[PDB]
This record gives structure tokens, C-alpha cells and sequence, in this order.
RNA sequence: GCGAGAGACCGAUAGCGAACAAGUACAGUGAUGGAAAGAUGAAAAGAACUUUGAAAAGAGAGUGAAAAAGUACGUGAAAUUGUUGAAAGGGAAGGGCUUGAGAUCAGACUUGGUACCGGGCCAG
RNA sequence: UGCUGUAAAGCUGGGUCGAACGGCCUCUAGUGCAGAUCUUGGUGGUAGUAGCAAAUAUUCAAAUGAGAACUUUGAAGACUGA
RNA sequence: UAACGAGAUUCCCACUGUCCCUAUCUACUAUCUAGCGAAACCACAGCCAAGGGAACGGGCUUGGCAGAAUCAGCGGGGAAAG
């Protein structure tokens, strides 16, 4: 009979299976398609989640309630240091898809890199790469072949590029590779690129600016085994029910007679690869700058990084995206921030953001002081003070 | 290596038995005191004069001090057929506040 | 008393029982093939290192709904586990054969674990008590371990032949 | 090594209750040979088992 | 009941319930109910002694016609199980028919006859 | 290990074993099992699985011993709470 | 019909996680280990769709398909067990 009820179904059918991510870098499905006309740039930049924060706005919206008047808004820093770029790929069109051509490497890796190339370091001879370095060392004429190769037969190409994880915080040593797309320009101009950026840093600024829409794939924060209550957000069973409650009743009808695919069931959640789009950059600040976290309208001396340090990550000392709203992720988690896939024409799209004031109170507690000097100038001197 | 040795130390106690079951703090704290013992020492033959687990009980099998001084000696094992050539020997300390207090090697 | 296997040079090795050990068929099984065929003194490290949780012992026939661990890699298995009580009695089986070898003469560090096995010993019955007041079994499943250490035409047709002397007089 | 029977004898003569029976760590040997009540004496006469005192029950604030 | 002699009877799940310390052990308040369980060897000659082990035991040795008879003892099946060897294995296995491959088995140079006669098998 | 018979079955090689047994002509029967939720005994898969979670709580050292979470002694922390 | 009622019933005040709509915390389990170690049940077994068929198949016919060994959960099916 059908159900006395209607309801629509709980959890999405397109985010199956709901299973742990194969790795936990986060990898880009698709990068924008490429346009010949444009400068040659890099498509995406990998950083560091940081934390979140609170910043105060004044609305650009003609026609809305709050429309040039103040507005608070969650945000989120991305620790973004500049990366280096140590290889290319070539990839060329066949019917069965993409196949890369080849890989060319840089003459010096840094040791971060290379660590990313061993499970046990300190029991290793360090060889990785050492006889590589010896097809430069003679003339590079190899090298330059293997160039020449790319620029002949490749319709994309992608620079090989690594995170600075000692510019961070974190205790891990072993730095983040990935594939980033050129686009623009021709192909021969895309190896050129490459090529001169061979052991180079590059910096975030130089791929996203501030104003625009930006999409940010990575893995969710692990929640483990979890029963169908939480994992799928179904109905709890009346209280007086034997045997337990946070349950799917019926998991099916007789007909067919096995368990189907669609029905809710206890298992893995969270630790899912996400790629979420359209966050705003509010901010591309820069680690030099010592007033990261001032503003045109709030002059205080003052960095990014909130009293005492971002909970369990640290402090933001390098250039960093400041973003509107949450993303994907924990803090520390290494994130892959991408181009836009398509052109925004929309109002929240175009418009432009000043920043009036960003909280930089304790993360730890109810912080109601935004600096040190504040915390002193309103409690006075202190037994400690002398 | 100075293989017979003296050390007085600080231990932790109060984040080593953070959420804990209550009827087995004290009991934990005499296995933390052990593996603090081994990490310094270097020695799974661990020995805890009854002076210092009188020190650990005197509050009951919840309180447990925050944090402890300690005099680990590591000493010589003839006893052939022991496994372990030293030992450790943990015996309490008493101070009147066991407050900024760095690890000091002890000249018998 | 006959071993299930007979050393083919038995000046060369030495032999050791133990019957109607209470200790379990099916780890004892497992921690008997763990060691089978390997050089003695290798498996006596083994089986110490056993006793400490530094390796296990791959339980590879009677292992249903048992634990999974990584020390189950070294032997390609994600099921192994550490049966101590049938360590002990193989490390004392093992122990005995080589007392009766250096009692041959012969050479403790050649000796090779050249055959064990473990047979069903007869059960020892005990009784539990079940609801509704009803007596159900309660039984031991004993172990009978036996271990040896041992120091480590073409003729032709007619036209055959006719073929191959034709052959042989075109080269030479 | 197994003084359960001197206990008991000592508790009996003594007149307290086991609780309140010491014997001595470091005699061992000789409390191992008392078997009679006349050797449990004896040791309580020497020192080698002692009657502990009682608990403390203070009747100060109850005043 | 007492004393005898027999049988085309049964042969240890049979024959009386009981071939044995059987109306026993054990159950039930009670009336009553009521099993299982035979065989080392001619003879204990029931394994001295050495050695490993805390010991039970093992390994040598020893007795015996035999230990492939060691008081778990005549023979010692099946289910079930271990080890060794060989082989097969994409959501059962197993069967018939047919051939290949590998293994095993068999047959005419005959009960062969006296260099010859003559025979056996597979084929053109 | 083979041979014979359409078959019920019969015979034989090798191993184990230890005291009686078979062919033929007849006689006779408590004479042939896959089943009966059959009877008695024995044995599996399940499975090293369910499980060994009420009654506040144990710890250090010594002694003993081949071996000590579990024995004894000492120190302590607890409880029953007339 | 006063009083009485672990009797059946309706409404009101108070009260609340009964609910909107779930979240979080503790102990004991479960879990993993050492030791110990049952039972129910069991023709043979175990992937689907349709067909025909004792008219609702795990096996049969035609298709889809199909790769060792597995662990925690689960209650669709085994027209599951009792
Ligand atoms: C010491 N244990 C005793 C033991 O004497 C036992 O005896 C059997 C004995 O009866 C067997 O012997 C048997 O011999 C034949 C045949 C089947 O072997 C049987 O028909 C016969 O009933 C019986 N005597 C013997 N082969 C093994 C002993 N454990 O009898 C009972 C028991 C308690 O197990």
C-alpha cells in the first residue's frame, strides 16, 4: 500500500556512497576550461585551513532592508604561503581520455618536496630524484627534449607545485604536492611558463584576487561509525519502542527481496571529499604587512591572528585569503582553492567588499578584548605588572 | 653513557588523568608514574617504593595531586636472567610546593 | 609409541610428544603452522617475540569473527592473534626435542623444524547451567602435539632411425 | 609463608579482633613456628605480635 | 524351592534389568523408578638405568613372539580431524556421455618349435 | 593390484592382524535398511563464536614458590554502618 | 447516596524532551586482547529479472552477469527458528 504520507526523502542520492575519502588531500575533478586568448596563470592554490573569525561590512544590495548599513558575517582563513613549482605534465587528447605524455622535473627539490616521497625518512638513503639531477648536470640537452615533447604533442597542461609546510605552523614536515592547470596562452607558451618557474615561488596573489568567487575542495572532519539518526537526519522512534530507537523502522518491503541502495543504513560519516563553489575572497593579505587585520576604518596596529593564536592551529605568518563564510574541512587541513568555472554576472557576484573591522578577540573563551594594549589600558596594572 | 644515575622530576599528573574513571585514578596514576619512569630511563623494570604510593592514595582513588615530584635512580640488576641489566627506582619528594621546579640531576 | 611422520635419516634428528594437553586444538594448530618447516632457532625468537606483542601468530583455518590487527602484514593476513598458552607448549616441546638432539650430538643451530602436527586429544566434560533450568556442555578440546628437528630411453622405429642416419650423413 | 592460623590464635588471645593483629614483617620464620596459644603468648609478650590501637572517634564536635 | 541333564536358542545395543562389588550407582517426600560397564600378555617379564623438564611427561635404553600389546592396554571400521604428497578452483558442489592430458594396470614372440619355420598385435 | 557377472555380488595382489574358517548337495530362520520428528552410542558445521557486564574498589612492597592480578605478611585506600 | 478506591472515563490548573526536533554528557556493554567456552538450527545449499511451474524459485528455461580471504553493523529475504 502506499505511504499514508507524503515526504521527501532524507539525504541525497548523489553523494553516495558515504563512504572515507581515498586520500585526504583533496583532488580537483575538473579545472575551468581553458581560454587561448587569456595571460597564461594558474588555475588553483593549495593552503592551510586556519580558523574562522567575524568581520563587520557595509551592504552594497539597492533594493534590499540592509542595504548600506552595517552587517556581521562569519568568514574563514586559509593560511595561503606561496608555493614552488617543480615540474610539468603534458596530456594529450586520445578516445579513451587524457593520457599524460610525460613529466619534467626541476634541478633542485627542496627537502620538504622530497619527503613527500618516502613513508620512513630518517631510515632513508635520501636517493629520490639524485640521479635526475644528473640529466641536468651534463647539459640538459634531455631535459630540453623532453620539453620540446610537451610543447609538440600536449593540448593541456599542469605545473607540478608544493606547499611551504615549515612556513606554517603545523609539526607535519612533509609538503603537499599537486597537478595545477595552466590555462591560457598556447602550449608552447604554457611549457615556457613552466619552464621559468622552475624552482620559483609563487604567490597567492597572483592567482586569486580580492572580490572574487572561488570554489574550495577538500575533506570533511571525520565523525566515524554513526547510526542512521545523525548520518541521515531520519525521524526518532517513539520512546516506549523495544530494543532502541535512533532505527530505521522499515528498511524495506517484502518485494524486492533484498535491501535496497536507497534506504538509510549505519555507517561511515563525515570524512567525505566536498567541492564546495562560490565563496567570496574578502581579503588577500599579505605576511609582511603588520596590520593584516586592520581596516580603512579600524587603524589599530594589528595582525590576523586572534589573542593567544587560532585554537589548535597557530598563527597566521604568511599571506592568507580571508573568506566569506565556512568551508570544508578542520583546522590544519591542507585545502585546494579553484577558479570558478563559469562567468557570475549576479549582484553577489560583482560586487565590491570594504572591510569596516575584523574581530581578533580570544577563540578560547568569550574574549572581550581585541588586543593586548586594550586588555591593559581597560583592567589597569596587575599584581604580576608590579 | 652514565648508566647508574639520579634524576628529580615533575610529573604531570593532572593531564595524564584527564577523564579518567574515578575509581581508577589512582590506580592509573601508578601506571603513568611507570611509563614516565621508562621514558626517562629508558628501563620497563620499574620499581615504586611504598612511600610513594602512599603519596598517591593519601586523598583516596580520586585525589590524585596535580603534580608530583619524583627521585628516579636508575640502577644495576645482577639477578642473571633478567631481561633488563637496570632498573628504575621512583620515590616521592618532599617540597613544599611542587610550583616551577625544572629536572635536576641529583649528586649522591 | 609411532610418530605420524618418520625422518628419513633418523641418526640426523630428534623427536618430542605431548599427549592430552589441556590447551586449545585450534590455536594450538595455528601456532604449530605458524612454525613449520622454519630453522629452530628462529622460531624460538619468533615465539618469544610472540609472547611480547611484537609479532602474532596467523590464524589461517579457525579464525571466524576474530580480531583483525597489523601484524598480520608480515604474513599477508589481516586476522592474527598471540594464543600464549599454546606458545608455552610448543616452546616446551621445542625445548625437549633439542635437549634430545644435543643428547645425539648433533648441531642445534642446522636443526629445522622438519614436521609438527596437532591432533584432537578426547574431551574433558564440564557441565553450565542454562535458563529454564536445562544443562548444556561446557567441554575442554585437548591437544596431541608430536614435532621432529632435523639438521638441514628414447629408442627409435625403423623410419626413425632411417631419418636420423640421413641426417646425420647430409651433415657429415 | 601462610600465617592465617597465627592471626587467628593471636586475635583470640589478644582479645581483638583480627584487624587489630600485627605481626611482625621481619619474624616471619618464628610466627611460622608459633602453633600453639602458649608460643602466641610468648610472642605477644616479646613484641613480635602487637595489639594495634583503635580507630579515633572524637566526640569533640559532637560536644 | 532343592538336585541334575540337555538344545538346529542368544552371543555383550543380543541374551534376564543385571556375563562385572546389579536390584548396584543414582532419582523421588512416597508408592515406586533404575542404568552404564566383559578381552594386555604364555608369563608382569607392568619398562631397571641415563638424560631434558617444576612436574605431568619426553628422548634414549630395557622386557616381550609382538609395544603395529604400555594397565588410555585383542582386533581397532565409519562419521569427524591433523600432517604430508598430488590436483582443481570468477555467486555451490556433486552426475551421465565423449575425448585429450597425467597416473596406474594389462597383453604372445606363445609352455613358441627346431640360423630357420611359424605365430601375436597395430596399420596400408 | 587387478579379474568375472546386466546386476544382486564373487574372486584375487599389497598392508594390518592373531585362531579359527570356507566350497558343493540339502535343511532351517530373530536373514539384507537411507529415511519411520525411528532406537542407543558416537561425531560435526555453527565456533575459538554467544558470551564469562547486578551487589561503589582497589594499590605498593616483601615473603613463599619452577611459576603470583588472584596465597601469606606489612602499608594504604574503601565498604557493611548495630 | 457522604466516605472510601493501584477500578473505567471527561475537562481544568500546575508541570514537563510526549512532541516541534533533536543535541550533549556519565557508567556498564558492545569492540580488541589473554584465559575459558556453550546452544538453537542444519536435504543440499545460498546474486538477481522474467517465464513457465503445486497458479509468489536458491536450483529449472532465457537473459543480467560473475575474482581469493574477510571485520563491525543490519534486520529485506531464507514463505528463517520455536
Ligand atoms: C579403565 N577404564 C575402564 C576400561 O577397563 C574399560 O574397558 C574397555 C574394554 O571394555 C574394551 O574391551 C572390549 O573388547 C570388546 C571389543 C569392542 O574391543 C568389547 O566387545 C568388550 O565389551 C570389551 N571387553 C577395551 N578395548 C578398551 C577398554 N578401555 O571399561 C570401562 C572403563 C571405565 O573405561
Amino acid at each position: 500500500s502506499h505511504r499514508k504520507y507524503e515526504a521527501p526523502r532524507h539525504g541525497s542520492l548523489g553523494f553516495l556512497p558515504r563512504k572515507r575519502a581515498a586520500k585526504q588531500r583533496g583532488r580537483v575533478k575538473s579545472f575551468p576550461k581553458d581560454v587561448k586568448s587569456k595571460p597564461v596563470a594558474l588555475t588553483a592554490f593549495l593552503g592551510y585551513k586556519a580558523g574562522m573569525t567575524t568581520i563587520v561590512r557595509d551592504l552594497d544590495r539597492p533594493g534590499s532592508k540592509m542595504h548600506k548599513r552595517e552587517v556581521v558575517e562569519a568568514a574563514t582563513v586559509v593560511d595561503t604561503p606561496p608555493m614552488v613549482v617543480v615540474g610539468v605534465v603534458g596530456y594529450v587528447e586520445t578516445p579513451r581520455g587524457l593520457r599524460s605524455l610525460t613529466t619534467v622535473w626541476a634541478e633542485h627539490l627542496s627537502e620538504e618536496v622530497r619527503r613527500r616521497f618516502y613513508k620512513n625518512w630518517y631510515k632513508s638513503k635520501k636517493k629520490a630524484f639524485t640521479k635526475y639531477s644528473g640529466k641536468y648536470a651534463t647539459d640538459a640537452k634531455q631535459v630540453e627534449t623532453e620539453l620540446a615533447r610537451i610543447k609538440k604533442y600536449a593540448s593541456v597542461v599542469r605545473v607540478l607545485a608544493h606547499t611551504q609546510i615549515k612556513k606554517t605552523p603545523l609539526s607535519q614536515k612533509k609538503a603537499h604536492l599537486a597537478e595545477i592547470q595552466i590555462n591560457g596562452g598556447s602550449v608552447s607558451d604554457k611549457v615556457d611558463w613552466a619552464k621559468e618557474h622552475f624552482e620559483k615561488e609563487v604567490s597567492v596573489d597572483s592567482v586569486f584576487e580580492q572580490d572574487e568567487m572561488i570554489d574550495v575542495i577538500a575533506v570533511t572532519k571525520g565523525h566515524g561509525f554513526e547510526g542512521v539518526t545523525h548520518r541521515w537526519g531520519t525521524k526518532k522512534l517513539p520512546r516506549k519502542t523495544h530494543r532502541g530507537l535512533r532505527k530505521v523502522a522499515c528498511i524495506g518491503a517484502w518485494h524486492p527481496a533484498n535491501v535496497n541502495w536507497t534506504v538509510a543504513r549505519a555507517g561511515q560519516n563525515g570524512y567525505h571529499h566536498r567541492t564546495s563553489i562560490n565563496h567570496k575572497v574578502y581579503r588577500v593579505g599579505k605576511g609582511t604587512d603588520e596590520a593584516n587585520g586592520a581596516t580603512e576604518f579600524d587603524r589599530t596596529k594589528k595582525t590576523i591572528n586572534p589573542m593567544g593564536g587560532f585554537v589548535r592551529y597557530g598563527n597566521v605568518n604568511n599571506d592568507f585569503v580571508l573568506l566569506k563564510g565556512s568551508i570544508p574541512g578542520v583546522k590544519k587541513r591542507v585545502v585546494t582553492l579553484r577558479k570558478s568555472l563559469y562567468v557570475d554576472t549576479s549582484r553577489r557576484a560583482v560586487e565590491k567588499v570594504n572591510l569596516k573591522w575584523i574581530d581578533t578577540a580570544s577563540r578560547f573563551g568569550k574574549g572581550r578584548f581585541q588586543t593586548p594594549a586594550e586588555k591593559h589600558a581597560f583592567m589597569g596594572t596587575l599584581k604580576k605588572d608590579l | 653513557l652514565q648508566d647508574v644515575v639520579t634524576r628529580e622530576y615533575t610529573i604531570n599528573l593532572h593531564k595524564r588523568l584527564h577523564g579518567v574513571n574515578f575509581k581508577k585514578r589512582a590506580p592509573k596514576a601508578v601506571k603513568e608514574i611507570k611509563k614516565f619512569a621508562t621514558l626517562h630511563m629508558g628501563t620497563t623494570d620499574v620499581r615504586l617504593d611504598p612511600k610513594l604510593n602512599i603519596a598517591i592514595w593519601k586523598r583516596g582513588v580520586q585525589g590524585v595531586e596535580n603534580r608530583m615530584r619524583l627521585r628516579i635512580s636508575r640502577k644495576r640488576n645482577d639477578e642473571e636472567d633478567a631481561k633488563e641489566k637496570l632498573f628504575a627506582y621512583v620515590e616521592p619528594v618532599i617540597v613544599p610546593s611542587t610550583k616551577g621546579l625544572q629536572t635536576v640531576v641529583v649528586e649522591d | 609409541v609411532r610418530y605420524a611422520a618418520t625422518p628419513a635419516n633418523p641418526a640426523k634428528s630428534a623427536s618430542a610428544r605431548g599427549s592430552y594437553l589441556r590447551v586449545s586444538f585450534k590455536n594450538t594448530r595455528e601456532t604449530a603452522q605458524a612454525i613449520n618447516g622454519w630453522k629452530l632457532e628462529k622460531a624460538q625468537k619468533y615465539l618469544d617475540q610472540v609472547l611480547d606483542h611484537q609479532r602474532a601468530i596467523p590464524f589461517r583455518r579457525y579464525n571466524s569473527s576474530i580480531g583483525r590487527t597489523g601484524q598480520g602484514k608480515e604474513f599477508g593476513v589481516t586476522k592474527a592473534r598471540w594464543p600464549a598458552k599454546s606458545v608455552n607448549f610448543v616452546k616446551d616441546l621445542l625445548r625437549n626435542a633439542q635437549a634430545n638432539a644435543e643428547a645425539k650430538g648433533l648441531d642445534s643451530s642446522k636443526l629445522v623444524i622438519s614436521h609438527i602436527q596437532v591432533n584432537h586429544a578426547p574431551k574433558q566434560r564440564r557441565r553450565t547451567y542454562r535458563a529454564h533450568g536445562r544443562i548444556n556442555a561446557y567441554q575442554s578440546t585437548p591437544s596431541h602435539i608430536e614435532l621432529t628437528l632435523t639438521e638441514e630411453q628414447i629408442r627409435l622405429n625403423s623410419r626413425q632411425r632411417g631419418r636420423l642416419a640421413s641426417q646425420k650423413r647430409l651433415t657429415a | 609463608a601462610n600465617l592465617r592460623t597465627q592471626k587467628r590464635l593471636a586475635a583470640s588471645v589478644i582479645g581483638v579482633g583480627k584487624r587489630k593483629v600485627w605481626l611482625d614483617p621481619n619474624e616471619t620464620t618464628e610466627i611460622a613456628n608459633a602453633n600453639s596459644r602458649s608460643a602466641i603468648r610468648k610472642l605477644y609478650k616479646n613484641g613480635t605480635i602487637v595489639k594495634k590501637p583503635e580507630t579515633v572517634h572524637s566526640r569533640s564536635r559532637a560536644r
